[PDB]
């Protein structure tokens, strides 16, 4: 059994394992998630289009339960094992209390798994942030987002991964409350093409609404993109 | 010279450095003088008083494992205390399990096995004493050594600390076949008076004790008039 | 009883490079019958059958253990196994339990591809071995299967008089037993095929 | 890196192997062991360097068990804790199997003792050099038959007919490959094979020896026990080479 | 960073990894707590990362039990495994024997939480105010990385502790009003915040000796104290 | 002796996971390994090592289980490897006893992509939890299930997975998937995927004829469904076809070897 | 001490395991032969002394009845490999009540090799095996190394004289060999490395035969070795 | 400085280094003073409101200077230690075995990788059938028994007070003996009042108790 400290403080207050797992953060793929007045956009970027990559493509969006959403940015197979114990959670609370888990509760278990990650002997820390988005059972959308200390936080938008700070730049300016599902979407679509070069098959996109899902086909998100960008060129 | 920071390791000449540096711990600690005679064992060390506002009986080298037998800690105290501990499960297990005062030969050699143990494995360090060993069980007036390496040594009469190397000169004037437990008391506190270094030192008491036919073969801190 | 719960009974017989096995295809709560359509014969290759009766949960149980560690034998090995090592097998399973029984009775038939030699066995629940030359069997008619099989029986048969002798066997064997019935299953194997064939029998 | 460690070297070799070995010379003795036609004899150096020393308490030879005796050159107390084991393996293969244990079988368990800690990291290796000593049963005739293993550091563990460890062993050993060559070891008497160890001892030493010099152990047909010699029977060796 | 362990020592006799931690907390936002005979006040900064955020989800105050609450400063994932330890403390308490656990009970029992590593890899970068009533009237306590705590009359911890510790060796006397501290708790904020300060950019928080309970204050209420000024 | 830790589970300052990353260095260094994706089946063909006279055979029972690269998980999976050999046959075993769990569960054959995310966890733990070095193998899964038909996935040291329709692992395999890019179609059967597989193979070798002694090839694909047992089942369902994972001998391979040498000299 | 002590360095080598192969390449000659119908494994023992005792030296090993091995590199290492080998040959038949197939020891062992590349506070083990038996697919010759790779043979040799060794195999083998004209070709690929006169007593020589692994004795090796 | 980072390596001059840093933990708290007569222990402390007198039982306390969190594990150890013995034998834990395995917990936290020194000393006071007991335990182990002594910050000066007076000590009473304990703690110094000064008592008649501030009023 391997028990060193990995995570300790260094001279002024740093602990530089959970740094270098937020620069790992910096280099993923940007993340975006917007909140309307009944809809929850999640909308990531995709590597680069291939000739060769499967059609059918493995989704970077995943279902934690049937009304809760997450998307990361950061290694993605750490990642992989958050959303697991998140799925695993979800269903562990439904056999303990009957009802459906609370988005603003599933939040914090997520991020106490990423908090201890940063003080377990033997360990690293997760190098992911989360952006999880859900309702509760009177209807209305909360959105937040993680990150590798196990902070977490809720917005209204927000955006991770590379080029994080200028879409949040963005997003300061452009956000308005109470935006329909197409406005959304369209916002959404907008605010990511300020970080990626092309819009065409390297966006995924969930529309989440209280009582459905959505895993966006690619005859409607070529009609968003093109309709993103004639407006770009005003 | 990476060689030198865990007593794991041998050094390339086949020595084992962190078991010599606890070993100059000792040696540099305060003299201790024994000497087996004809009717027990006797032993005397020196305290360098710390302070002139101790009780007397602070910080006590010598200490009793069983009915029979004692020790003198040479070298770091505390070290030497959990060694006293061990010395007295070893002691209680012989007459729980095999109903015999331990044997003196045996008591010192479980000793020795105890402080090798700690010359072995990366996550400890050697002690920094050396244990005198006095008994006197079915097996007659024993007297060993174990020091930090865990070598375990019988002798006649011993000397151990900074003012070894004269004591070690004025115990080979005995005379190890004649010499009984009343006259030992005599000459060795005599030698410790003498080696003492009165410039560096200038607080110290003696302590002494014996295992003899007269203490009814119980190890025991001598009477304090008879010094 | 508890190895009389499930009801069922099974028989193996050897012949001349063949053997036929048979199960009856009652599965019943004691006297309660919930399926007239449960043969108790489970195909581990084209060599061995395998027969189990006792509690069925426990055959479903551990038929699947069997078939799992086959899997795997055959992936490590590749190659089927035979049917000694696959009895040596079952036995040990069976005795890893001890002192906490699979209710079960298993009856192994099997031919050695090459040789053509017939080797069968039958197993207490704690898996000692049982392995005659002439037949098994099994299960809560097995008293009334030895007589049946003693007096039919006769070294040499070839598949077809060897078939007769089984299920003449079996059916007048379940007829005395109000745990086993509803007619039957019989595989019959040579080194070259495997012959299945349903029996007609009684309605009660 | 590798120099503090069990990890090889660029050259395939285990640096602490090798300084183990350089912990055996540095303990200053020699030891000589010898098989003779009847008889196994071991000759060990007793050095009591203060005349205060209790000498019948400072001793290389120890008793594994009534009939296997060992000797041990190098780190005197990392020694005793093999002495121990060696105890331990005895005593358990004595509860499991109800007989006790061959000298062959004890030493190989050594041996495997040394190997595990030559590839696993964290415990120091023992800077020991055990020569095993001891009478072995032939299945065929049931003959009782003299051996010496010797167990190393590395855990190799081999058996000899005649054998020097310790400082100024290779001088001692090529002694004794001299007067191997006049008539092999296994066809002398006890006497015979004594002159030869004990003037490889003072060959090699440089010296001339008394019995308190040395101490000696003895496994024989006659008598299976290890057993220590007295000093009058190898003050009659010792005299019987000052003459020849 | 690995060259020394996570137990070593100076030469002064500090444990580096606890020295490390207390500059942590520094860098934290600016809390404070005030002690009048009246009542204990608590107070801090919020300091969203934009406006885009829901301030709400940022509290660093937050109930432990009916009559006690904390503002923690330093790193706010840490603090929130000791804010947990304290509420199921101050439960076990009522369970054990029927009555609200103490204050000061509740500060020993979060430090002693803190000093468990060698087990946890590295110690806690967090601090605690800690803000009741019970029997000895309201009471404000401390605690810190190395474990120790300690009652107050009124501190502060982070950016702002060094120049909010020469507002109080004036302003501060024992024996002041409600009012007076609810007033001097803004005046600090104004003060070493870098942000204007607005009713949204900060927390106060209330535990009178009138009724034994915490309340947290509204928006509409913070308006006020910002205008008597 | 924590001075000696390599700290092999320790990010270092740039989100980097050093040991994750020489480990992928060393897949590169290893024999190609192609797979692609047709209508009617999955082929995975491999390089081997230079043939020694001196070398044999194990002589199996059974030739369609293994060969040097290619190996059956379950009889709806099978992959090849390229990287430490070993360590690929250490997740073998993991990936064969979990397959076969999920038919002792579920009794129906376990999906590939959850095959495929149990493999690639396994590696991840490595990477976070343990002090020890990661696995150094990345692997090629060619898989049929009912959900998703014919699926072919790459799994790489991080414990990342990605679908394909065509892909390269090893040595040359940047000039592999420029060839697969090309020449690759969605309309393809299993003779012409086979073929393909051949030229890519020709040409990251460097040779003109294609030695069928330096290549193997496997295929995944379905055939007819044997035997029905409805007395020994009698509520046994077999579809009309099912998944077999096939190690294609030197005698099929010649009419496939004839067929890439034609379309090497008329290019 | 629970960390690996062999990592990836950054062109995607594993050094240790290297340097283990190093030290098994170093170790004295061994070889194999595959005949049709026997297979015949051999070995130098040569002792330092000759105060040392030749007898007790083995180089080869009986594994179980059908199987035996021999390596070369580190002795003590092989003993680890010789004993859990032994071991897991007793535990197959108590399950399967039939020898262990050699291919499924094989396997076995690399494993063992495997586990201590990875595993926390463990050097790799440096010794290279043999290894040659009979099971109801046949006879086999397999080679094992230190990385845990293992290699089906018709003929073989590992330690310092390897490279001769082979190239003289190469030519002198054909698949037609018989198992007496096999231990011919063994014996005579030993004398070609060999320093000094090669004797009954510092070689060793096993034979698969008839589904049995057997070492000769050393007389029945002085006759095989004064017909050549 | 190669040798001076872990409690497990000596030194090529047989010192143990991150054992005499512990040990600065203590020259460096807040000085604690003690002193005895005849049948009472007096423990005096400068609070520089901190906890630096606990109760461990009721015949028997402490005074600590350096690392409080330490200071609390010790105390929480001696008092179920004490607990566990009157348990047992309906008598008091006598106080040469409480400082025996103070000492010897203290020694084994400096002889392992995966235990820290004791970065904190203590003064023990207590009564028992023998008298009063005065114990100083500090870091590296050692266990000394005084008639009267000083630990901590600038406690030098108190501690060169009590050399002129403590041979009178024996023959004081309560009264002069709690004054001479004071005067020493103020040699090592804003002077002494009821708000920064502790006074604990123990002996004949009297378990271990601090004073009240209005019963330290006569004093202060």
């Amino acid at each position: 059994s391997y028990d060193r400290a990995i995570t300790v403080f260094s001279p002024d207050g740093h602990l530089f394992q959970v740094e270098y797992a937020q620069e790992a953060v910096r280099k993923g793929l940007c993340a975006v998630g917007v909140r309307g007045k009944d809809s929850i956009i999640f909308a990531v970027e995709k590597k680069s289009v291939q000739k060769l990559q499967d059609s059918r493509t493995i989704r970077k969006i995943y279902k934690l339960d049937e009304h809760i959403y997450l998307a990361f940015a950061g290694l993605s197979a750490d990642a992989r094992v958050l959303v697991n114990h998140a799925q695993l959670e979800c269903q562990r609370f439904r056999l303990n209390y009957e009802d459906a888990v609370d988005v603003d509760l599933l939040v914090r278990y997520v991020a106490k798994v990423q908090q201890k990650s940063t003080q377990s002997s033997g360990s690293r820390p997760y190098g992911v942030s989360t952006i999880i988005g859900g309702f509760n059972e009177n209807g209305q959308p909360h959105l937040w987002k993680t990150d590798p200390s196990g902070m977490s936080s809720a917005w209204r938008a927000v955006a991770i991964g590379r080029n994080d700070k200028t879409v949040l730049e963005f997003m300061e300016k452009s956000y308005q409350e109470n935006m329909t599902r197409d406005q959304c979407v369209h916002f959404a679509i907008k605010a990511l093409l300020e970080a990626v070069e092309s819009g065409s098959k390297n966006i995924e996109l969930v529309v989440l609404e209280n009582k459905k899902a959505l895993y966006m086909g690619d005859d409607e998100l070529r009609k968003f993109v093109v309709e993103v960008e004639k407006e770009r060129e005003e | 010279t990476e060689h030198d920071q865990s007593t794991d390791i041998f050094s390339a000449d086949g020595r084992v450095f962190q078991v010599e540096y606890a070993c100059k711990a000792v040696d540099n600690g305060s003299t201790a003088v024994a000497a087996c005679c004809t009717d027990g064992v006797v032993v005397a060390v020196e305290k360098i008083l710390t302070s002139r506002m101790l009780e007397e009986g602070s910080n006590d080298r010598i200490h009793a494992v069983d009915r029979q037998a004692g020790v003198c800690i040479c070298g770091m105290l505390p070290d030497g205390r959990a060694v006293v501990s061990r010395a007295r499960a070893e002691a209680e297990n012989s007459r729980d399990v095999f109903a015999t005062p331990i044997p003196g030969s045996v008591l010192a050699s479980r000793i020795g096995e105890f402080m090798h143990v700690y010359t072995t494995h990366y996550a400890y360090r050697p002690f920094g004493c050396s244990v005198i060993i006095a008994s006197y069980a079915d097996d007659g007036p024993q007297l060993f050594v174990s020091d930090p390496s865990g070598t375990v040594a019988g002798y006649y009469g011993i000397a151990l600390g900074k003012g070894k190397t004269v004591a070690k000169t004025e115990l080979e004037k005995l005379n190890f076949k004649s010499i009984t437990c009343d006259e030992a008391v005599v000459k060795l506190t005599k030698i410790l008076h003498d080696v003492h270094d009165k410039s560096k030192d200038k607080l110290y008491e003696l302590e002494v004790a014996w295992v003899c036919n007269k203490s009814n073969c119980v190890f025991q801190h001598v009477p304090n008039d008879m010094i | 009883s508890i190895l009389t719960y499930s009801g069922g009974s099974c028989l193996a017989m050897a012949g001349d490079g063949c053997f036929v096995i048979v199960s009856d295809n009652r599965l019943g709560e004691q006297l309660k019958t919930i399926s007239m359509e449960v043969p108790k014969l489970h195909v581990i290759n084209e060599s061995i059958v395998l027969g189990l009766t006792g509690l069925r949960t426990d055959q479903q149980t551990f038929s699947e253990k069997v078939r799992f560690r086959n899997e795997l034998y055959k992936l490590r090995e590749e190659r089927e196994i035979g049917g000694k090592a696959f009895a040596a097998l079952v036995s040990s399973m069976l005795y890893e339990a001890r002192f906490g029984p699979w209710f079960v009775e298993p009856v192994i038939a099997s031919i050695d591809k090459r040789t053509g030699e017939v080797y069968l066995c039958a197993m207490d629940l704690i898996g000692a071995p049982c392995e005659p030359e002439d037949y098994v069997c099994a299960g809560t008619c097995a008293e009334s299967l030895h007589g049946m099989c003693e007096a039919l029986w006769r070294p040499g048969l070839g598949p077809e008089e060897l078939f007769e002798v089984a299920a003449q066997a079996m059916l007048s064997a379940c007829d005395r037993d109000s745990l086993s019935g509803y007619g039957a299953v019989a595989a019959i194997v040579t080194r070259d095929k495997m012959t299945t064939r349903l029996i007609n029998g009684r309605k009660d | 890196f590798d120099k503090y460690i069990t990890v090889f070297s660029p050259e395939g070799s285990l640096y602490q192997v090798e300084y183990a070995f350089k912990a055996v010379t540095y303990a200053g003795l020699l030891t000589v062991a010898i098989r003779c036609k009847d008889a196994v004899l071991v000759f060990t150096q007793h050095n009591v360097p203060d005349r205060l020393m209790r000498p019948d308490t400072i001793t290389s030879l120890h008793n594994i068990n009534k009939d296997i005796g060992t000797c041990i050159t190098g780190r005197a107390p990392d020694g005793k804790s093999l002495v121990q084991k060696a105890r331990q393996e005895a005593s358990e293969y004595k509860y499991r199997y109800g007989s006790p244990i061959p000298v062959s079988v004890l030493a190989k368990r050594v041996a495997d003792m040394a190997q595990v800690r030559t590839q696993h990291a964290g415990l120091r290796l023992m800077g020991v050099v055990m020569t095993f000593l001891g009478m072995e049963q032939n299945d065929a005739d049931g003959s009782w038959v003299p051996q010496i293993y010797c167990v190393d550091p590395a855990g190799w563990c081999g058996s000899y007919h005649a054998c020097a460890i310790g400082k100024k062993q290779i001088e001692a050993n090529a002694f004794l490959e001299k007067k191997q060559k006049n008539a092999p070891f296994h066809t002398l008497s006890q006497k015979d094979a004594a002159m030869i160890a004990l003037a490889a001892l003072q060959s090699a030493l440089g010296a001339s020896l008394k019995a308190t010099d040395v101490e000696v152990g003895r496994c024989s047909v006659e008598d299976h026990c290890f057993r220590r010699v007295p000093d009058e029977d190898v003050e009659e060796w010792l005299t019987a080479l000052a003459e020849a | 960073e690995y060259d020394r362990g996570v137990n070593t020592f100076s030469p002064e006799g500090r444990i580096f990894q606890i020295e490390y931690a207390i500059e942590a907390i520094k860098l934290g936002s600016t809390s404070l707590g005030i002690q009048t005979p009246d009542a204990v006040v608590i107070a801090a900064e919020k300091r969203v990362p934009s406006v885009l955020v829901d301030p709400s989800s940022m509290n660093k105050i937050l109930e432990i039990d009916y009559h006690m609450g904390t503002v923690l400063s330093g790193m706010v994932a840490d603090a929130r495994i000791l804010v947990e330890h304290a509420r199921v403390e101050a439960q076990n308490h009522r369970f054990t024997y029927d009555e609200p656990m103490r204050v000061e009970s509740c500060a020993l029992a979060t430090c002693d939480l803190s000093v468990r590593f060698g087990l946890m890899s590295r110690p806690f970068g967090v601090s605690l105010l800690i803000a009741g009533v019970d029997e000895n009237g309201p009471q404000l306590w401390q605690t810190d990385p190395s474990g120790t705590y300690t009652r107050y009359d009124a501190q502060a911890i982070g950016a702002g502790a060094e120049a909010a510790q020469t507002v109080f060796n004036e302003i501060y006397h024992r024996n002041m009003t409600v009012e007076e501290a609810e007033t001097l708790a803004v005046r600090i904020l104004k003060q070493v915040m870098e942000e204007e300060l607005t009713k949204s950019n900060i927390e106060i928080a209330i535990v009178p000796a009138s009724t034994g309970k915490l309340e947290v204050y509204d928006q509409t209420k913070i308006q006020r104290i910002i205008d008597r000024l | 002796s924590s001075r000696y830790d390599s700290r092999t589970t320790t990010f270092s300052p740039e989100g980097r996971l050093y040991q994750v990353e020489y480990a992928e260095e060393a897949i590169s260094q290893a024999g190609t390994v192609i797979g692609i994706l047709t209508t009617g089946g999955v082929v995975l063909g491999a390089e081997k090592g230079v043939q020694n006279s001196l070398f044999d055979s194990e002589n199996m029972e059974d030739k369609n289980i293994s060969g040097e690269k290619m190996y059956k998980i379950a009889s709806h999976i099978g992959c090849s490897v390229a990287g430490v050999t070993s360590d690929a046959y250490a997740l073998l075993n993991y990936a064969r006893l979990s397959a076969n769990r999920h038919h002792y569960t579920y009794q129906e054959p376990m999906a590939a992509e959850d095959l495929c995310r149990l493999l690639c966890d396994e590696k991840q733990l490595y990477t976070q939890y343990g002090g020890v070095r990661p696995f150094g193998v990345s692997f090629l899964l060619a898989g049929w299930d009912r959900h998703h038909g014919y699926q072919l996935y790459h799994t790489d040291t991080s414990g990342n997975y990605n679908a394909w329709r065509a892909y390269a692992i090893g040595q040359n395999d940047q000039v592999a998937q420029s060839l697969l890019k090309r020449d690759w179609k969605p309309e393809l059967t299993l003779d012409e995927g086979i073929v393909l597989c051949l030229r890519v193979l020709g040409k990251t070798m460097d040779t003109v004829k294609l030695s069928a002694e330096r290549l193997e090839v496997a295929v995944l694909h379905k055939v007819p469904a044997p035997a029905t047992q409805k007395l020994l089942e009698p509520y046994g369902v077999l579809p009309k076809t099912v998944p077999e994972f096939k190690i294609l001998r030197e005698t099929d391979l010649k009419p496939l070897i004839a067929e890439a040498d034609r379309q090497r000299e008329a290019e | 001490s629970a960390y690996g002590l062999t990592t990836f360095s950054p062109s995607g080598r594993l050094v240790q395991i290297e340097y283990a192969t190093t030290a098994a390449s170093k170790g004295t000659t061994a070889l194999g032969v595959k005949a049709m119908d026997g297979v015949v494994i051999a070995a130098e023992k040569k002792t330092t002394s000759p105060l040392a005792a030749s007898l007790t030296v083995q180089k080869v090993f009986v594994l179980d009845d059908h199987v035996g091995c021999t390596y070369s590199g580190i002795g003590p290492d092989c003993r680890v490999l010789v004993d859990a080998a032994r071991k897991a040959c007793q535990k197959y038949r108590l399950t399967y009540h039939e020898p262990m197939p050699v291919s499924q020891l094989v396997r076995h062992i690399s494993s063992l090799y495997q586990e201590f590349t990875q595993s926390g506070g463990v050097r790799p083990f440096g010794c290279s095996l043999l290894v040659a038996g009979a099971d109801s697919q046949g006879n086999h010759l397999y080679q094992v190394d230190p990385s845990g790779t293992f290699w089906a043979w018709k003929a073989t040799s590992i330690g310092k004289g390897s490279t001769d060794a082979k190239t003289f195999l190469e030519k002198r083998y054909t698949n037609e060999m018989e198992i007496e004209d096999a231990v011919h070709t063994a014996l005579l690929t030993l004398k070609e490395g060999f320093d000094g006169t090669m004797t009954a007593e510092n070689t060793q020589v096993g034979r698969v035969s008839e589904g049995k692994f057997e070492l000769f004795t050393v007389d029945q090796l002085k006759d095989y070795l004064d017909q050549i | 400085n190669q040798y001076d980072t872990n409690t497990t390596t000596w030194s090529p001059t047989g010192r143990l280094f991150q054992v005499e840093y512990a040990n600065e933990a203590v020259n460096n708290g807040s000085a604690a003073v003690g002193t005895k007569n005849k049948d009472f222990v007096v423990l005096t402390a400068l609070k520089r409101y901190q906890e630096k007198v606990f109760k461990l039982d009721d015949h028997v306390g402490m005074a600590i200077a350096g690392l409080v969190a330490d200071g609390r594990m010790l105390a929480r150890f001696v008092r179920t230690e004490c607990m566990n013995y009157r348990y047992m034998h309906d008598s008091d834990n006598p106080l040469p075995l409480i400082a025996e395995i103070v000492g010897e917990k203290y020694q084994r936290h400096i002889q392992f990788a995966g235990k820290r020194p004791f970065g904190v000393g203590l003064l023990i006071a207590g009564y028992d059938s023998t008298g009063p007991h005065l114990y100083h335990t500090v870091p590296s182990g050692d266990v000394f028994d005084f008639k009267a002594t000083a630990m901590g910050l600038r406690s030098q000066a108190a501690r060169t007070y009590l050399e002129k007076h403590f041979e009178s000590f024996p023959d004081c009473g309560l009264d002069e003996l709690i004054m001479h304990a004071l005067k020493a703690l103020a040699a090592a110094t804003a002077e002494l009042n009821i708000k920064n000064t502790t006074i604990a008592i123990v002996g004949k008649g009297t378990p271990f108790m601090v004073l009240t501030e209005e019963a330290a009023r006569k004093y202060l």
